[PDB]
């Protein structure tokens, strides 16, 4: 059938005219196939024979079981067609779904061909079955329905389907219908009997609108998930056992672990991912480092027992728990009743060159907060491995604003803590180092040194360096040579910036070494002075 | 009747992503939009409209109110509302003792939007977990938040205010987006009475917050009051003066870098030499006046920088070219994001009153954090431009009070 629904109006891009691609010549069998197909389509009203008045064309062809298919190549019409709203701005997450008694999938048969095209547009869909060796006038058709491979078809179909479902939805609030391409997933809390009845009424309603439909039973494979009516999990994950790992094997392995990490707690991929780093051939063999091999083993153990997630009960709070796995790796679980996870996840991204665990935890929390609002429309209650005192110490002193929803301390080591503090005031009875660092732009040479109030003085030389590096070196110098307590005067806003953020991890080894020092100290006061103003 | 609205040359309408909303606000927006559709202000639309501007709910007091983020549409229509129909800004507004802010957004909803512009005002009500495709609408009437609306309504607004303006010649009434700013020098009592009279005029036409600009006086950068000066204290002094001289013509620092020579212990106490406390005191007096040589340029964008001080106080500067400060200030007392949000609204309000323009904000906060939370505390009908920045903590210790 062809839905009795209103059509969606459609226009070419401003300025643009309909396509006019010349039909290439087809072999006789291809020509024969298309003629039979277009005759059948014509009979059902899918297409219409058209006159020589219609100046637009798009190349059609035919491909090979010994069934033939008509491929209309819409490259040109597509790039001359208007933009449409996006079909889906997002995909539901199973963890967001509410538990259901019974669930049914109906697939719409011949979806696009069952929806009418805007009459004012059909002309641009004109195509031409060539004659043998292209000697006579082709046979010319235009579409009456949504063409396969045309730009506007996914959207107009989905809109048409939505428009159609609206009545049934309104007359059936307690029923859940999810539109995905040309499937409908239908869920309810009815007992099977009244359910299969509601399902028949839905069909009958679809039929009155030009949409035929079957029936598959659970579990449903969809978007890499496996959906049951009371639990969900990811598609079956099989980790290859092999002696040699190519870049492409490792990529696919990281992809499967990342996907599995939605519901299998504590999946790790840092060490696997380190292998990928570098310029590297798809086919190139990468021997697994020991840590990578340890990672593979742990995930291997994690993945043995099948794990499923529960569905969402909107009458209950969401609890989100985060744990540090180390090396900037964080893992989390989200449950409403301990410990029946709706979902799990991980966070590992480095934001900046230098951070500490408090900053990282806060980012993890932020990522989880956003994700919860999408999936459940509310934020979770957090259980974090950090003392309230630690956290409020840091974020009141820090210059960035922050705010994380309701949370509370949970004792799950490693705990997150600041590993040093910088003094608020000059320290009395400790050496003041006036440090200084600089690099000749022309030669890469650099001197880094200091002068103290106790007459100590030292100057090293560095090679292939930069002002930034030499200023860090000078601060590092003063930390090595000084006692457990020390004041340090630098003109580098740059080094000052980095160190005042109490980094505990960094991409620069200099900065890691400086971090070594700072943790070892008992008191450090850092002061900045304007450069060249002849201060000390 | 409808006024012809055409976008910028060769530029398309907005296509801005809807930031995720919580369930309570999605609900509020459905409630609100079902009513406006019923009343014909907006209509459902089909997939053949590719445009989309963000929408959110605020409270502004437990009535949910719909806030459309037209920042992109405004950029792309700026010829229309700035040049073809620009509302002039009165310089006397900032001079009144009392400026009252009245919301007149309800006015626009009685005027039809040019049939051919409507598609550019499309917005989406998304669903939780994307279980059901977003609810899509476009406007049929001048929408709140689009700078086009007051530009178009300008003709009717002056008809409405004509009687009241004639009868009170010393009241300045200025319109910026959905609000009226009304300024007088009256006693606060008489001022309030006059606002009430103004409501009645508005009330007859379908149009059913108190500032004191005079008191607005710059926060002068401030130099420590002491008798005892360590090396550290003077170091911090030179640092704060050094930076000030970037802005203030005639800031001198040498008689102080005088005492700061030699590698002396940080804690060491140092006598304030004669010249030193002289050069110092002279700088104090310069720091009290406005910057010589800095002038608002109407063609240039305003920038606002904010720093978290501590303890619930924030400093800010408004400029067009870095270090050429047009204004500096502070803000009072909970939650970091709440306070930032409040400070941004105060600064924007002052900015509108002074220049008839809102600043682009450099905000010291992680993007997703601002994004997640700002509408929990947003009260205004407009939204300034903003961006997210990593504050030099030296910049901030120069602005303590
Ligand atoms: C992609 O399949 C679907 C099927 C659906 F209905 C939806 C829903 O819109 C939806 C809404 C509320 N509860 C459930 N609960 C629910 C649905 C299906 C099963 C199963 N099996 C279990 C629970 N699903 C969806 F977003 C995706």
């Amino acid at each position: 059938p062809i839905s009795p629904i209103e059509t969606v109006p459609v226009k070419l891009k401003p300025g643009m005219d309909g396509p006019k691609v010349k039909q290439w010549p087809l072999t006789e069998e291809k020509i024969k196939a298309l003629v039979e197909i277009c005759t059948e389509m014509e009979k059902e009203g899918k297409i219409s024979k058209i006159g020589p008045e219609n100046p637009y064309n798009t190349p059609v062809f035919a491909i090979k079981s010994t069934k033939w298919r008509k491929l209309v190549d819409f490259r040109e019409l597509n790039k001359r067609t208007q933009d449409f709203w996006e079909v889906q701005l997002g995909i539901p997450h199973p963890a967001g779904l509410k538990k259901k008694k019974s669930v049914t999938v109906l697939d719409v048969g011949d979806a696009y061909f069952s929806v009418p095209l805007d009459e004012d547009f059909r002309k641009y869909t004109a195509f031409t079955i060539p004659s043998i060796n292209n000697e006579t006038p082709g046979i010319r058709y235009q579409y009456n329905v949504l063409p396969q491979g045309w730009k506007g078809s996914p959207a107009i179909f989905q809109s048409s389907m939505t428009k159609i479902l609206e009545p049934f939805r309104k007359q059936n609030p307690d029923i859940v219908i999810y539109q995905y391409m040309d499937d409908l997933y239908v869920g309810s809390d009815l007992e099977i009997g009244q359910h299969r009845t509601k399902i028949e009424e839905l069909r009958q309603h679809l039929l009155r609108w030009g949409l035929t439909t079957p029936q598959k039973e659970p579990p449903f494979l969809w978007m890499g998930y496996e959906l049951h009516p009371d639990k969900w999990t990811v598609q079956p994950i099989v980790l290859p056992e092999k002696d040699s790992w190519t870049v492409n094997d490792i990529q696919k392995l990281v992809g499967k672990l990342n996907w599995a990490s939605q519901i299998y707690p504590g999946i790790k991929v840092r060490q696997l991912c380190k292998l990928l780093r570098g310029t590297k051939a798809l086919t190139e063999v990468i021997p697994l480092t020991e840590e990578a091999e340890l990672e593979l083993a742990e995930n291997r153990e994690i993945l043995k027992e099948p794990v499923h997630g529960v569905y969402y009960d909107p009458s209950k709070d969401l609890i989100a728990e985060i744990q540090k796995q180390g090396q900037g790796q964080w893992t989390y679980q989200i449950y409403q009743e301990p410990f029946k996870n709706l979902k799990t996840g991980k966070y590992a991204r480095m934001r900046g060159a230098h951070t500490n665990d408090v900053k990282q935890l806060t980012e993890a929390v932020q990522k989880i907060t956003t994700e919860s609002i999408v999936i459940w429309g509310k934020t979770p209650k957090f259980k974090l491995p950090i003392q309230k005192e630690t956290w409020e110490t840091w974020w009141t002193e820090y210059w960035q604003a922050t705010w994380i929803p309701e949370w509370e301390f949970v004792n799950t080591p490693p705990l997150v803590k600041l590993w040093y503090q910088l003094e608020k005031e000059p320290i009395v009875g400790a050496e003041t180092f006036y440090v200084d660092g600089a690099a000749n732009r022309e030669t890469k040479l650099g001197k880094a040194g200091y002068v103290t109030n106790r007459g100590r003085q030292k100057v090293v030389t560095l090679t292939d360096t930069t002002n930034q590096k030499t200023e860090l070196q000078a601060i590092y110098l003063a930390l090595q040579d000084s006692g457990l307590e020390v004041n340090i005067v630098t003109d580098s806003q740059y080094a000052l910036g980095i160190i005042q953020a109490q980094p505990d991890q960094s991409e620069s080894e200099l900065v890691n070494q400086i971090i070594e020092q700072l943790i070892k100290k008992e008191k450090v006061y850092l002061a900045w002075v304007p450069a060249h103003k002849g201060i000390g | 009747e409808t006024v012809p609205v055409k976008l910028k040359p060769g530029m398309d309408g907005p296509k801005v992503k809807q930031w995720p909303l919580t369930e309570e606000k999605i609900k509020a927006l459905v409630e609100i939009c079902t009513e406006m559709e019923k009343e014909g202000k907006i209509s459902k639309i089909g997939p053949e409209n590719p445009y989309n501007t963000p929408v959110f709910a605020i409270k502004k007091s437990t009535k949910w109110r719909k806030l459309v983020d037209f920042r992109e549409l405004n950029k792309r229509t700026q010829d229309f509302w700035e040049v073809q129909l620009g509302i002039p800004h009165p310089a006397g507004l900032k001079k009144k003792k009392s400026v009252t802010v009245l919301d007149v957004g309800d006015a626009y909803f009685s005027v039809p939007l040019d049939e051919d512009f409507r598609k550019y005002t499309a917005f989406t009500i998304p669903s939780i977990n994307n279980e059901t495709p977003g609810i899509r609408y476009q406007y049929n009437v001048l929408p709140q938040g689009w700078k086009g609306s007051p530009a178009i309504f300008q003709s009717s607004m002056t008809k409405i205010l004509e009687p009241f303006r004639k009868q009170n010649p010393d009241i300045v009434i200025y319109q910026y987006m959905d609000d009226l700013y009304v300024g007088s020098d009256l006693e606060i009592g008489q001022h309030r009475t006059k606002i009430e009279e103004l409501r009645q005029h508005l009330l007859r036409w379908g149009l059913t917050y108190e500032l004191h600009p005079d008191k607005w006086t710059v926060q002068p950068i401030v130099l420590p009051e002491k008798d005892s000066w360590t090396v550290n204290d003077i170091q911090k002094l030179v640092g704060k003066l050094n930076w000030a001289s970037q802005i203030y013509p005639g800031i001198k620092v040498r008689q102080l870098c005088k005492l700061l020579r030699g590698t002396k212990a940080l804690t060491e106490v140092i006598p304030l030499t004669e010249e030193a406390e002289l050069e110092l005191a002279e700088n104090r007096e310069i720091l009290k006046e406005p910057v010589h040589g800095v002038y608002y340029d109407p063609s240039k964008d305003l920038i606002a920088e904010i720093q978290k001080q501590g303890q619930g106080q924030w400093t800010y500067q408004i400029y067009q070219e870095p270090f050429k400060n047009l204004k500096t200030g502070k803000y009072a007392r909970t939650n970091d994001v709440k306070q930032l949000t409040e400070a941004v609204q105060k600064i924007t309000t002052e900015s509108i009153v002074i220049w008839g323009k809102t600043p682009k904000f450099k905000l010291p906060i992680q993007k997703e954090t601002w994004e997640t939370w700002w509408t929990e505390y947003w009260q205004a009908t407009w939204i300034p431009e903003w961006e997210f920045v990593n504050t030099p903590p030296l910049v901030k210790l120069w602005y303590q009070l």
